[PDB]
RNA sequence: UAGGU
């Protein structure tokens, strides 16, 4: 099979590249909630009406 | 005479909304007189109002052209990396418009339709920058048919209120590093078999 | 209900 041939071929040319799952992300704004909303889920916050989309 | 002519998805299709079919967003929203067919299967997802351009806030115009470039690169990196955990990201587009329907819209086209469905199922319960993220499947397929032409060459006279996508492109260095990083991550999740 | 087939 050439599958393991091309996989190790691609890996070797990308030796000095970091995989995307490893990348150190400084100041990642994901999962950051506003103060006081630690116990509020994202679904409950959207239905509350405090976080409307600009269209509405 | 090689094939029948059609008008579906065009601005002559007076029943379906051409703008929602191509751009995935319409200024009229849910009150539109024309049809917005929301796909049940799609490779592309939509996260509206995800990107808040600092230039549209107080102290926005307190930044240099280099600082603004590094800040948007930080956002595009933060977007691409997180969306990659759901599947192979074919393209990531960030809209710099100011219209209510397109402001800060983040479109993500995955390689498989299952990766797009898994993304919206997980994103709709997550937060980003102290705001809950809205995620949905988008009918957008070819971004060339949704981008503004006069904005690519020179500037568009309609400005930020243009109803076509005014995509903000990241640095080519970051985009290249992201595509190579995803290929390695995908290649590493292949040597296990 | 448009500028974009
Ligand atoms: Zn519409
Ligand atoms: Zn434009």
């Amino acid at each position: 099979e050439r599958s393991v041939r091309s996989i190790e071929q691609e890996l070797e040319q990308l030796r000095d590249v970091t995989p995307i799952n490893q990348w150190k992300r400084k100041r990642s704004l994901w999962d950051i909630k506003p103060p006081g909303y630690e116990l509020v889920t994202a679904d409950q916050a959207k239905m509350s009406g405090v976080f409307p989309l600009p269209g509405a | 005479a090689s094939h029948l002519a059609s008008i579906y998805g065009t601005e002559q299709d007076k029943v379906n909304c051409s703008f929602y079919y191509k751009i995935g967003a319409c200024r009229h929203g849910e009150r539109c007189s024309r049809k917005h067919v929301k796909p049940n299967f799609s490779q592309t997802i939509l996260c509206p109002n995800m990107y808040k351009n600092p230039i549209h806030e107080p102290n926005g115009k307190k930044f240099t052209q280099r600082e603004l470039a590094e800040q948007f690169d930080a956002f595009y990196e933060d977007m691409f990396c997180e969306f990659s955990k759901y599947g192979e990201v074919e393209q990531l587009v960030v809209c710099d418009n100011v219209g209510d329907h397109l402001v800060g819209n983040v479109y993500v086209r995955f390689k498989y339709e299952e990766s797009a469905q898994n993304a919206i199922d997980d994103l709709n319960s997550r937060w980003y920058s102290q705001r809950p993220v809205y995620a949905e499947l988008s009918p957008v397929t070819d971004f060339r048919e949704a981008c503004c032409r006069q904005h690519e060459t020179s500037e568009c006279q309609r400005g930020g209120l243009c109803n076509f996508m005014h995509a903000k492109k990241p640095s080519p260095q970051l985009l290249r590093d992201l595509v190579l990083a995803q290929r390695k991550y995908l290649a590493l999740n292949a040597a296990e078999e």
